[PDB]
This record gives structure tokens, C-alpha cells and sequence, in this order.
């Protein structure tokens, strides 16, 4: 159809004129009412996924005009208390929520001292989302705005400003584990014969998926340790227990691309175990190959120790191979060879 | 019958 | 048959709370408990059912406290000064014997019980069970005393009165206002006595008047007669006056009561000459209810 | 305490008022019927003698002679100027002047002592009274020799 | 008539069963209700003094059983206060006012501590009454009631008992001024026919007053020295002032016989001053008479100091005697010649 | 012409005393004093005389306080459960404008006011001029606040309900009294899900029951319909619930006033499936006006 | 304090409950019209293609053929026994089995596939019904190949 | 129109 689209986007850029006029003309809830109505033109749903997707980075757009006007508003002093009960007015709980984060961060910037307990109560919250949709851009609305004020170690430690990086870290796993059901529920709903689009869509946002990761990855509190004690830990757990094969397999080479080789040779036996349990249907081979790749541009990457001699990376890859192809049950031989080609490559350019 | 004669005030 | 059902009102400190007495018409004195302004009354609504196997059918049961002024008996012109309602039951039935508690708090009860000539001013509960046609009523009556204390300014009462050149006196009583078991303390002293007086004597006068504005009636009742000199006074001569209200069992004074009645008390001094002449004056006394310690 | 015994404090009596004759003293007498006239101008008069000691009285002593049709006119004054309820006379009794009764008729002793008792007890009365003591019929009456009927009332 | 005083005689009669019958089953009011039915029948005019003398005697013998009753009760601990409202109560004032007096003693016996105030009260109570008889025949139950508790020099000076010789004399000086006014005022009132009546009356009346002396007398309190100084000079100003015959003569000879010669010894002068300006009206010569007759059985009299030289007594009566001679306006010859008798026999026996 | 008096009413407090708001028919709003039970009402009665040179003939002026409950706007359904009176003038005349003084001592008022479809409930101040044949009245309007303090017993609600073999859920609320600004936090906790459920909403719901016995009429109006899910549950899932009864302005709980009329309040959780059948459970909820410190 | 951030505490979920497939479906396809008989005994008949998982239908697959007047005993069954309301039938044509209409009259194409999406619409309102699946003519009709009309109705 | 069913304890 595609005609949706336009006249929602006209709609859309009225509702949120007629919202940021009302915000210059320091009127408020005039202009919550309207971009009220203008998220009401969110609530239409059968815009293609990339449609859907504009007029969303469209409205969030507008929205970042409101954040930095409120921002400013509470470094100014001008707080409103209790925005929440008023806000809860509306009647829907889509207003109520929008409402939620927004003013959420704007308390946690301006009140770093309530950022524990608002991030607790909206995580616990969120709960509530059950429709892979608007729930879907809404934690990726979350995830664009927690991309900074999280919890951190090099941060000043007010004691009334509370949280610390396992804060931050338990945050992003429990939203990761509700978005990622979600997603993958997304596989069954609607009739059987839409799963081509439906694994379309999923494999188009996929990447909202890894986005958690990539944020997961500027912590600067990820050590070596939270790494092998809570990360992994986490995710292997939900990967074990979710024993699906796209997204098991999408997320974890976004894993291997993402995170430092530093970590993963501290946590390989424990990675390699969690490879070994995946499911059937999974091309492994490609995986691995591409674990070979990595480890080889890092075999031979210089400015760097070398490999420790207690690593026994030959020994240890060897048996943990060996037993994913165990777990294997119809590998054809030929993959067997292409993974032997990449032995070879590495047992050559690591010991020759 | 009997005769009532107030007594004024001097 | 006789009733189907009769009401009977018990009050919750019906053995220690002191009662007291009424002089109605043909010299009757009833006796009805004695509640004061702002206590409260409280205690239950007791229906006795009396007709077993029958059973009764109503719109609803109701107490009242009431307090009111009636005026030459005349229904019409009832008016009531205090009204508090307790609701006891909805609409329904009652097949056997029932009781209601009641409270009601702190109830203002601004006036003294009195019952006059032309006018009552009684307090009482009434107990009303409402039917389609005659609604069961019972009134139980109270009395209720207004107290006072000891008054800021009290002036002798102090005058020179008399007939030019014929009887001139001083009397003077020591207050203008007495308890109702005060005394008169006074002196009748003579100036000029050129009449021949067979006796003296002080009454105690009772005025009660009732209407608004030229709507006036007025019922005088004659309380005492007191005799307190025999025989011819000279000048010079005092005469004692020890007069004691106790004896004559009065009501205070009370002015304006709801802008309806008055009742006034007056000292009526009364000379009597050898041919029977009468000359008197007349003095307004207060009369109050002295409040007992405790 | 046992026993109240209070009374407003007096004033001593000064012993002249309380030994020396009272002020009220006043007493009428009315004695002595006598006819004076022969024939049918005949009618009975009376001695009128007061004594007293009110200052309002022109003489302490006095004595008159009196009809009782001066004692009809004293009252009949009396009852116009004084608002005194004057009290009554002992009665103009008519039929006893018709002539031929069983009787002496207007000289009978039954009648004129009755009469003359009548008189005494209104002229006490009247005199005694004091509104009436003002008037100056009563003077009139009691005190001058014989009275002026055709005069202005005062007092 | 003396049928009036019969029929008032048997309703006594009656009317002291009703008493007795009352003081048997011990109802005081309903016998002094009757006692008030008594005081009605004294409402009479047309009995004579005596009559009405004889018919007060009835009820004062009486009415003392019903005295000494109550006296008893309350000498058995059944005292009742509020009695001077009660005694209020009574419709005419003479029973209230007998009820104030016996009661008052009552209280005297009962609570010496109020003896003082009691006695003032009832002295001052008295001025209620104001008729000569009724009056008179109170103030003789006053006399018989003060016979014996005024105070004196034989009574016990008991630390509860109250009152003074000072307050018996104040006492009797006022019944004294007020008895002869109301006496007096009987000399005036009714018609001046009754003359020889009026006189006889008081003649009867007469022992009523010299009662109140013969009080007096029995007083151990009356010293010499009270009566020198402050009693017979007060005797004397309302006794000379009076300026009577009839009394002046009967109370002086009452004094008379009355006073010791231990009073008349110092008092003679101040006395005979008082004497020399006393009423022209009045027979002298048996006052001096009376006086002589005491003062010779003083000249004569044996066992007593007799008459001190320098107060040449003789000299001083002649000398007041012949001043009030001159006083005298026409005085019988003869009767100076009876008094030069007793002069005579005075000196030759006194003064030999 | 016009009138030839006006009546106006100043309270004593008129300056410092808060007022309060209550929304009437067709979404109006008046504004009058607020009062407590207790509290005396007391001022003036300013009558401003309008026609100079005329005279204004009554048989006695007098202001009332009133407090009533009147039902299906029916006047003769109207019912005084409080009436205090204060003559100010007797029968006579008025030339010029004039003021009264009057004080009603700590008034009752047992009921908190409320506006409902066939019930109201008011309280004021009527000042009556009464005449010959049409009598002058003004009345002036109170509202009074009912409050209460923290209760003794207050325990969650939790329940298990469902269809069989088809819906089971457990939703607990964390209170059964609410105050009027208070919050319901709780959740629903899916056993069994056999059926496809599109979303979920939390309802809030006010029912107004008016008469007696079998006479009565319940209107009711839903409040708020809050969504509190948005999808299918599988079993295990938990759902919260956070909604804040600011934002909807309710009144609070009234039982059986005056045994006329109740208004009780309801959580009505809803679930609705794919073909739009709608499976729901009632939960009565107590609000109650809080107190604030002072 | 600044938000009140208040939520009764949860139970984790089972992860088998959790990721495992949901417990709610059903699917029933009406589909492949299709002549039976020949002249003036022909009816249509229709495919009734069910896939399910709730343990009430007595097979999680099945396939069966099923006339209109089928659809109207069910609906008629339902009214009776069960007191659901029903949803209505796309409507029984009683004037297309007229003869000499301007089109193929009850076997017109435009009015096949138009009856077809009804059915589909009234046979997953009917099914997904909870009260709807207890009642033993439901099950009769998606399930069983032929029938059995002389039946007694059961839970 | 759209049908209401009570949800029942168990
Ligand atoms: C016929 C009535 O005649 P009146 O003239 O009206 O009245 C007569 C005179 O008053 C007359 O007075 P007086 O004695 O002074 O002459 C009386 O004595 C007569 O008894 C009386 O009847
Ligand atoms: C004239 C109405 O006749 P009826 O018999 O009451 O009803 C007919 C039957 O229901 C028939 O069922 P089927 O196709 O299973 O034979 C439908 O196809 C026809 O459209 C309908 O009109």
C-alpha cells in the first residue's frame, strides 16, 4: 500500500509541529497533549517494518528536542514534582510509558542520586511489555537513552547517587533476556505461512539485538573478570535455555566480533562447552571458521605478548572441536576438511 | 375595691 | 387485643443519673431525669412485642430529642428550638421483641424546663415506628436546668419613696439579684409618717408573659405575702426584713426565652392604712439557679 | 455558724421622734342633730369638730355646723376634681319626706343616729385620705363657717 | 363579753392537745403549725390586756414543755441546721419570730461559741415587732429566756461560751428604749377618752417593765463600779429624757428598792443631779421618801461602814431638796413639812 | 422595581478559611468554604435594602443551617438530617440596611457532601425574611470533607479465579483501602493460558445505589480503563500493576449514609481475546479522604 | 526520594515455559469447495482443515468435509445446549436455487468464495470459544468424518 | 453485543 505511510508522517509532523510550538510557548501540557496525539498516530500498525521504522526515528527525533528542552528546564531548577501520577492520566499505557522514560532520564540526569532506584523501578516495570512490536522500538528507544548515564567505575560515587556497573550490567541483561523473547516470539505469531517475512523482519532487526551488545561493550567496567563471572555467565544461560538456532547463532558471532580476544581466551573452555550444546540445524562450521580467522589475525597480530605458553590453544580448540563434532550428528565430511584447512592454517602460522 | 396608690420616686 | 407492640426508652445511666420535680396544673408534680446543656443522652429503644404469631409491618423506626415551646396549648403554635434525629430502622418487619441503642452527643439544650400558664417548654425523646395509616409514638419526657454563677456586678437595691407630705421611706434590699435559696436582707426606713399604717408586708410576684410585640399577655400569680411590720411607725424607725426564698419554691428568672415568653420575679412593698388603703412599690428582682459545687 | 442572722446595719432613732407625739393624728366627729327651720324648710344639721395635727389643716382645732346635703356636694366635688374613688354616703333616703308614714319621717331617731354614724364613717375616710387632703373642698367643708359654693376649685 | 376569751380558751385547749399529741409521736411541725393556729386566735382586738394576759400565760406554760422537748431533742444529738429558712416558712411573723428565739437558745446551749452572736442577733431581731402587748409579751419570754444565760460574774468563762456583762447591759439599755417607746406610743393611741383606761392599762403593764430591772438585779456583773460609771449614767440619760411622771415616778422607785446602798453610796449626787431635772408632773416626796426610808436603815444599820464624815450627806440632800423646791412651782406647805419630818428623824438618827 | 432586599452572607473567617471544589452536571464546577464536623459555623446576615423611601413589613427574619440528602430531584424526597435555627428579628419593619450576628456552637456534620445522577448531598446556610405571602430566602452553600486516619486492618487483595481448562490467573492488589491520591500497585500472574489474549486492562468502576430494600436503583460509571498488558502471556508471566489514583479525582467510599444511599468503588480486571470476548473479575476497593498532618 | 517506583515482587519464570511453544493454538481452515452429486441432488462441500494443541481436541490434526446445512445443525446444536451466544452464518441463499437466474445461482463462484471466508469467520469464533469446546457437537462436527445427528448432546 | 464472562474462583 505504502500511502499509509505518507499521510501518517503528515499527521504526524502536525501533531508534533503543533507539539514543539506549544513547548516554545512554554504551555506544557498542551504540549504533551499533542505529542500524545501525535504517538496515538504510533498506535496505527500495518506499516511495512522499515515504515514503521522512519516514522519511529522520526518521532524520536522530535522527542530529543523535548529531552534537551527539559534537561535544560531541570538544570534551570523549573522541576514539576510528581510527574508521573499526573501523566499517568492518560489513559492508555503507551502515553503513560513514553512518560515514564522520558522524564525518568531527565530525573536520573538531573537527580543522579535517584538513577538506581529509577533504573530498578523501570526495569521491573517493563515487565509489562508482551507485544513484539512497540515493544521492540520501545526498548531500543531504552537503549538509545541509557547509551551514557548507566552506572560506571571511573564515575564519582555520590552516596546518594546509586548504582555501580553491576548495576548497569544486570540492567542490560534483563531487558536483553525480555526483548530477545519477544523477538523470538515473533517467529510464531501470525499464521505459519508468513514465517519467510516473518524471519525477514526478525533477521532486518536483528541488529537492534546486537545494539544491546555494542552497548554492553563501551562499559567501561568490563573487566576480565565480570566478563568470566556475570557476562557470560548470563548469556549462556539464556542461550542454553532458548535452544533456538538464527539468533543463538546471530548473537553469538556478534559476540566473537565484538568483544576482545583478551576475554575470550580467559573464558574459551567455558565458550567452547557453551558452542558444543548448540543445536543441529546450526552451520557451526561457519562459525568456527570464523573463530579460526579471529584467532589467527591474532596469532599473528604483532605489538602484543605472543601467545602465554600455558595456553595451549592447539590442545584446547582440538578437543572442544572434536566434541562439537560429537554434537554434530550430519556434518557433511567435506566441512570437516574446510575446517581441516583452517587447522592446518593455524597449526602453520602458530608453530610452524 | 381597695384602694393601690404607687409611691413615686423623689 | 389491646397493642401490638409497645415502646419503652432506657437510658444507658438510667440508676445513678438524679432526677427531678415538676409543679404541672391541679398541683400534679412529676418527676423525669435531669440533664444539663451540652451532656449527652444515650440508651436503647425497647420494643416489647406483644402479640406472638402476628407481625408488623412499618416504614421505618426513628428516635428524636426535641426540645420545644408550646403557647396556650394551642398545637399550632408549637415551635421547637432543638431537633436531632437517630434513625433505628429501615422499612421492614418485626415478628418478635427488639432493642435499638441510641447516642446523641453533646446535645445543646440552651433553655430551662418550665411549665406556665400560657406556656411549657419541655425536652423529650420521641420514639416514632412508622405505618401506612397511624404511626406508634412515645414521648419520654426530661428535665433540663440552666446554671449560672455568682453574678460580676451585684448592687443593692436602694430608694426614696413615698406621697408628698403625707408618707416618705427608704427602703433597701441587699441584692438585685438571689439564688433560688437566697435570702431578702433588707430595711424599710421612714422618713415621714403623717398616716396612720395598720401593717406592712413584702410579696414576691410572679410574672409570666407570653406573645411578640403588641401580642402581649401578661398572668400574675402572687407568691408570698410576707408580713414584716404591725402598727404605726414614726420617723426615724427601721424596720428588718429577713425574707427566705427557700420557703416558696420559685423558677429563675428568664427573659426572651426564644423571643417568646418571659417570666420575671418583682419585690411588691405594701403599706395598709387604718381605712384599708394600700400603698405599694414595686421592685424587679433576678432570680438564678445557683450551680451546687459539685 | 448555725444560725443566719444577718440584717442591714440601722440608724440610731433620735429620742424626739421616738417619745414625741405622732404626725398622723386627725380624728372627726360628727354629734349633735339639731332641726333649724320650722315647717316644710325644716332639715336636721350636724356638728362637724376635727381635731388634728397635719400641717395641711388650717386649724388644729375647728368645729362647724353641716346638712348633709354639703356632705352630697363635698362628694359630688370630690368625685368631679380629685380621681379619689370616694366611698359612699350613708343614702338620700326620698320617701321618707312624703308625709302621713308610720314614722317621723326625715326626724325618726332610728334614722338620723343611722344617718349620723354614716357620716362620721365617710368623713373619716374621705378626710383621711390623701389625694384628697389637696383638694380645697375638704377644707372648705370641714373649716370654714359655712360654704362657698359658687367658687373655682384648686389644688 | 368574756365569752370571746372562752371560745379562745377551749380552741387552746384543743389546740395544746394538738401539741402534746404532736410531742408524743414526735412531729415538731405539725405542732408548730398548730402553735401558728394559736398566734391566730391573738389576732383579736376586742379582749382586755388581761384577758389577753391570762390566755399568753396559757401558751408561754405550755409552749415551755414544747421548749425543754426540743431543748431535749437537741440535747440528744438530733440537731437539724437550715432552721432560720424553715422558721420563714410560718405565714405570720410572730410564730417565725417565736421560732427564731426559742431555737436561738437552742443554739446558745447547744454552741456557746454563738452565745455572743446569737444574743446580738436576737436583740436586733426584735425590731420586727412593733404592737405594745404582743411586743411586751416577747419581750417577757425574752426575759424568762435570758434569766439564766446572759452573761454575769457566776458563769463558767468557758473558752467556747461567747458573750460579755458589756453585751447583757447594751442588751437591756435597748429593750429598755424600745419598751418605752412602744409603751409610751399606747399613751397616744386610740381616743384621748380612754384616759383612766390607758392609765390603768399601764398601771397593769407596769410590772412588765420592772421586770426587766429586777433582771438587772439578779446580775452578779453589776458592780458598783459598771454602775457607777457607765450604767447608771446611761440609766439616767434615757430615764431624765423621757421627760414623763407616771413612768419616770414608777421605774425610780423601782430603782429604789432595786439598787444596793453599795451603789447608791457612790451614786447619790450624779443621781440626785439627774433627779433635780426630772418632770414637774410627778410626785417627788415619795421618791425621796423611798430614798430616805433606804438610807435610814443605812444609819441605823450595824456591820457596815456607815456614812463617811466627809460627805456630810445631810447637807448635800438639803441643799439639793430645798434648789428643787424652788424648782417646784406650787408644792404644798404641808408636804414640805412632811418631808422636814423625815429630814428630822434622818439627822437625829444618823447624825445624833 | 427589582427587589427591595438583597441577602448576603460573610462568614466570620471568610478571608483565611479554605474552600473547596465539586463538579455538578455538565462538567460545572463550584467553588464553596470547606467545613469539618465540629467546626462552628458563624458570621454575619447583611440585608442591603435597595428601595430608599419604601418599607419592608416580615413577621420575623431567622437563618438556618441545614444539611440534607435529596434524592431523584424530587422535593418531596428531600430529607434533613442536620437543622439548627437562629432567630435574628422578631415581626416588625425595615427601613434600612441591616446586619445580623449569628453563631451555630461546634456543628455535626456526620456526612461528607456529594453530587451524584439521583442522589445529593448538601449542606447551607438558609436565611428566611418571612412575609405575608412569599417569603424572602437566600441559601449559602458548605462543603464538608469527611476524614479518616490510616486503617487498623489492611490486607491485600489475592485471587485465584479463571475459566477451567482454558484461563487461570492469580492478580493481587496490595491494599483493600485506598486513600483519594493513593496508588493500587500489583500484579497478575498467568498458571495457565489456553486461550489467545490480544491485551489487558485494570478498570476502575463507581456504582451509586439509591432507595431502600427492593427500591434500588445503581448507577454506575466507569472511572478509568487503564491497559496493563499489551500481547499474549504464556504461563509463569507476571504482569505489573501501577496505577495512580490522582489522576482521576474519585470520591471516597460512602456506606449506607443515612441509610439512603451507598457509593461504593470497584477494580474490574479485564482481559480481552483475539475475537473480542472479554473475561473479567470485580474487586470492591474502599477510598477514603486522608487526613493531611494539619 | 524522587519516583515511586513500587512493584510487588515476582516469581522467575520457568524457562521452559518461557521459550516453549504457547499453549493457545488453533487454526481451522475452511477451504476446496466442491460438487457432490449430480442435477437436482447437488450441494457444495467444503474442507474443515483443523491444526491445534489444547488437549480437549481429541486430534491435533484433522481433516474433514462439511456441507452448509452441517454449519447450520452446528450453530442450531450450539443454541440449545451450550447458551453461548452464537455468531451468525453468512446467511442460508434460498432464491439462488431458483431456476433461470443471470448467474450459476447457488454454484456462482463470487457467492462460493464469499460463503467460504463466513464459514472460516464463524467456525474459529465458535471454536476458540471456551464454553463452546466442552459441549460434545463441536468436536462431532470438526473432527469426526461423518455426523451423527440422532445423538444425545453431552457435556 | 460483545460477549462477558465472570471470571470463577477456584
Ligand atoms: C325626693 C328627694 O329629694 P332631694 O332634695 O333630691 O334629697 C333630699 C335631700 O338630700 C335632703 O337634704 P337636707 O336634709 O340637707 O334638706 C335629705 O335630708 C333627704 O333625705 C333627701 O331625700
Ligand atoms: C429455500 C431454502 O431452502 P433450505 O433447504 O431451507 O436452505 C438451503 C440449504 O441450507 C442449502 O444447504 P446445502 O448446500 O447443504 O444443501 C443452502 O446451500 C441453500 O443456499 C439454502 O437456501
Amino acid at each position: 500500500q505504502e500511502k499509509l505511510l505518507d499521510e501518517a508522517i503528515q499527521a504526524v509532523k502536525v501533531q508534533s509541529f503543533q507539539m514543539k510550538r506549544c513547548l516554545d510557548k512554554n504551555k506544557l501540557m498542551d504540549a504533551l497533549k499533542h505529542a500524545s496525539n501525535m504517538l496515538g498516530e504510533l498506535r496505527t500498525s500495518m506499516l511495512s517494518p522499515k515504515s514503521y521504522y522512519e516514522l519511529y526515528m522520526a518521532i524520536s527525533d522530535e522527542l530529543h528536542y523535548l529531552e534537551v528542552y527539559l534537561t535544560d528546564e531541570f538544570a534551570k531548577g523549573r522541576k514539576v514534582a510528581d510527574l508521573y501520577e499526573l501523566v499517568q492520566y492518560a489513559g492508555n499505557i503507551i502515553p503513560r510509558l513514553y512518560l515514564l522514560i522520558t522524564v525518568g532520564v531527565v530525573y536520573v540526569k538531573s537527580f543522579p542520586q535517584s538513577r538506581k532506584d529509577i533504573l530498578k523501578d523501570l526495569v521491573e516495570m517493563c515487565r509489562g511489555v508482551q507485544h513484539p512490536l512497540r515493544g521492540l522500538f520501545l526498548r531500543n528507544y531504552l537503549l538509545q537513552c541509557t547509551r551514557n548515564i548507566l552506572p560506571d567505575e571511573g564515575e564519582p560515587t555520590d552516596e546518594e547517587t546509586t548504582g555501580d556497573i553491576s548495576d548497569s550490567m544486570d540492567f542490560v541483561l534483563l531487558n536483553f533476556a525480555e526483548m530477545n523473547k519477544l523477538w523470538v516470539r515473533m517467529q510464531h505469531q501470525g499464521h505459519s505461512r508468513d514465517r519467510e517475512k516473518r524471519e525477514r523482519e526478525r533477521q532486518e532487526l536483528r541488529i537492534l539485538v546486537g545494539t544491546n551488545l555494542v552497548r554492553l561493550s563501551q562499559l567501561e567496567g568490563v573487566n576480565v573478570e565480570r566478563y568470566k563471572q556475570i557476562v557470560l555467565t548470563g548469556i549462556l544461560e539464556q542461550v542454553v535455555n532458548c535452544r533456538d538456532a538464527l539468533a543463538q547463532e546471530y548473537l553469538m558471532e556478534c559476540i566473537i566480533q565484538v568483544f576482545p580476544d583478551e576475554f575470550h581466551l580467559q573464558t574459551l573452555n567455558p565458550f567452547l562447552r557453551a558452542c558444543a550444546e548448540l543445536h543441529q540445524n546450526v552451520n557451526v562450521k561457519n562459525i568456527i571458521i570464523a573463530l579460526i580467522d579471529r584467532l589467527a589475525l591474532f596469532a599473528h597480530r604483532e605489538d602484543g605478548p605472543g601467545i602465554p605458553a600455558d595456553i595451549k590453544l592447539f590442545d584446547i580448540f582440538s578437543q572442544q572441536v572434536a566434541t562439537v563434532i560429537q554434537s554434530r550428528q550430519d556434518m557433511p565430511s567435506e566441512d570437516v576438511v574446510s575446517l581441516q584447512v583452517s587447522l592446518i592454517n593455524l597449526a602453520m602460522k602458530c608453530y610452524p | 375595691q381597695p384602694e393601690l396608690y404607687l409611691l413615686n420616686t423623689m | 387485643f389491646g397493642p401490638i407492640c409497645e415502646i419503652d426508652i432506657v437510658l444507658n445511666d438510667g440508676e445513678t443519673r438524679k432526677m427531678a420535680e415538676m409543679k404541672t396544673e391541679d398541683g400534679k408534680v412529676e418527676k423525669h431525669y435531669l440533664f444539663y446543656d451540652g451532656e449527652s443522652v444515650s440508651g436503647k429503644v425497647n420494643l416489647a412485642f406483644k402479640q406472638p404469631g402476628k407481625r408488623l409491618e412499618h416504614q421505618g423506626i426513628r428516635i428524636e430529642f426535641v426540645g420545644q415551646i408550646e403557647l396556650f396549648n394551642d398545637k399550632s403554635n408549637t415551635h421547637e428550638f432543638v431537633n436531632l434525629v437517630k434513625e433505628l430502622a429501615l422499612p421492614g418487619e418485626l415478628t418478635q421483641s427488639r432493642s435499638y441503642d441510641f447516642e446523641f452527643m453533646q446535645v445543646e439544650k440552651p433553655y430551662e424546663s418550665y411549665i406556665g400558664a400560657n406556656v411549657r417548654l419541655r425536652y423529650f425523646l420521641k420514639v416514632t415506628i412508622v405505618r401506612r395509616l397511624t404511626d406508634l409514638v412515645k414521648e419520654y419526657d426530661l428535665i433540663v436546668h440552666q446554671l449560672a454563677t455568682y453574678p460580676d456586678v451585684n448592687n443593692s437595691i436602694k430608694m426614696e419613696v413615698g406621697i408628698e407630705d403625707c408618707l416618705h421611706i427608704e427602703f433597701e434590699y441587699n441584692k438585685s439579684k438571689y439564688h433560688l435559696k437566697d435570702v431578702i436582707v433588707g430595711k424599710i426606713y421612714f422618713l415621714l409618717v403623717r398616716i396612720k399604717i395598720q401593717h406592712m408586708e413584702l410579696q414576691l410576684i410572679k410574672k409570666e408573659i407570653t406573645g411578640i410585640g403588641p401580642s402581649t399577655t401578661t398572668e400574675t400569680e402572687t407568691i408570698a405575702k410576707y408580713e414584716i411590720m404591725d402598727g404605726a411607725p414614726v420617723k426615724g424607725e427601721s424596720i428588718p426584713i429577713r425574707l427566705f426564698l427557700a420557703g416558696y419554691d420559685p423558677t429563675p428568672t428568664m427573659r426572651d426565652v426564644n423571643k417568646k415568653f418571659s417570666v420575671r420575679y418583682f419585690l411588691n412593698l405594701v403599706l395598709v392604712d387604718e381605712e384599708d388603703r394600700r400603698y405599694f412599690k414595686q421592685q424587679e428582682i433576678i432570680l438564678w439557679r445557683k450551680a451546687p459545687e459539685k | 455558724t448555725v444560725a443566719d442572722t444577718r440584717r442591714l446595719i440601722t440608724k440610731p432613732q433620735n429620742l424626739n421622734d421616738a417619745y414625741g407625739p405622732p404626725s398622723n393624728f386627725l380624728e372627726i366627729d360628727v354629734s349633735n342633730p339639731q332641726t333649724v327651720g320650722v315647717g316644710r324648710g325644716r332639715f336636721t344639721t350636724y356638728e362637724i369638730r376635727v381635731k388634728t395635727n397635719l400641717p395641711i389643716f388650717k386649724l388644729k382645732e375647728s368645729t362647724v355646723r353641716r346638712r348633709y346635703s354639703d356632705f352630697e356636694w363635698l362628694r359630688s366635688e370630690l368625685e368631679r376634681e380629685s380621681k379619689v374613688v370616694v366611698p359612699p354616703l350613708p343614702g338620700k333616703a326620698f320617701l321618707r319626706q312624703l308625709p302621713f308614714r308610720g314614722d317621723d319621717g326625715i326626724f325618726d331617731d332610728n334614722f338620723i343616729e343611722e344617718r349620723k354614724q354614716g357620716l362620721e364613717q365617710f368623713i373619716n375616710k374621705v378626710a383621711g385620705h390623701p389625694l384628697a387632703q389637696n383638694e380645697r373642698c375638704l377644707h372648705m367643708f370641714l373649716q370654714d363657717e359655712i360654704i362657698d359654693k359658687s367658687y373655682t376649685p384648686s389644688k
